[PDB]
C-alpha cells in the first residue's frame, strides 16, 4: 500500500509502527507528603525557638 | 556562591539575669558608663572601671556586669539610651555570664563576689 524501497513503480506494505516512550517515575511525587505553600514574595523567612 | 543557607542572626540576650538587687530611689546597685568607641556590649558581659571588657589577665579588675545591649556603630542602646549601664554593687544574678577568650571564670566570680554580687546556679 506504499512505494517499495529503491523503486518507485512497485509497492510494499507498512504494517504499522512501533514506538519507544521513555521511562518516567512518580512514586515520591505520588506519595503526596509535600504540602504546597504558595506565597507572593521571592524570599520567605523562619524563626526557630528551642527552650532549653 | 549562595552557600546554601542564610542565617539572619541570633537574638541578643535579654535583661533577665537580675534575680535580686538593692533597689533605691536611684541606682544603688547599677552604675553608668561612657561607651568606648567601636565596642559592642551585650547583657551579661563583665566590664572594667574604664568601660572596656575584661580580658585575659585582668580578671581581678572586674567591675560590673552589663545589663543592656549597646550597638557600637549606632552608638545607642537597644532601649534608645545614650550610655551603657551595669550591676556593680550587691545583687544576685543568674550564673549565665559572657566572658572573653582565656578569661578565668572562677577569678571573675571571686572578684565580683567581694563587691557584693552573688551568682545563683542556673541549670539546663
Amino acid at each position: 500500500l506504499t512505494n517499495s524501497e529503491k523503486s518507485r513503480f512497485f509497492l510494499a506494505d507498512l504494517t504499522g509502527e512501533v514506538q519507544s516512550i521513555p521511562n518516567t517515575y512518580g512514586y515520591i511525587s505520588g506519595l503526596g507528603l509535600f504540602r504546597s505553600a504558595p506565597q507572593t514574595q521571592t524570599t520567605f523567612l523562619m524563626d526557630l525557638t528551642d527552650w532549653d | 556562591a549562595y552557600q546554601g543557607f542564610t542565617k539572619l542572626g541570633e537574638r541578643e540576650p535579654l535583661n533577665d539575669i537580675i534575680l535580686w538587687e538593692e533597689i533605691t530611689p536611684t541606682g544603688h546597685s547599677r552604675k553608668e558608663y561612657a561607651p568606648v568607641a567601636s565596642t559592642e556590649y551585650r547583657v551579661g558581659e563583665v566590664l572594667k572601671a574604664d568601660g572596656s571588657k575584661v580580658a585575659a589577665g585582668q580578671e581581678a579588675q572586674a567591675d560590673s556586669v552589663c545589663i543592656v545591649n549597646f550597638y557600637a556603630d549606632l552608638q545607642l542602646s537597644y532601649h534608645g539610651q545614650l550610655k551603657v549601664v551595669g550591676i556593680y554593687r550587691d545583687a544576685e544574678l543568674k550564673d549565665l555570664l559572657k566572658l572573653e577568650s582565656g578569661v578565668d571564670a572562677a577569678a571573675v566570680k571571686s572578684a565580683l563576689k567581694a563587691k557584693g554580687i552573688d551568682f545563683v546556679p542556673t541549670g539546663l
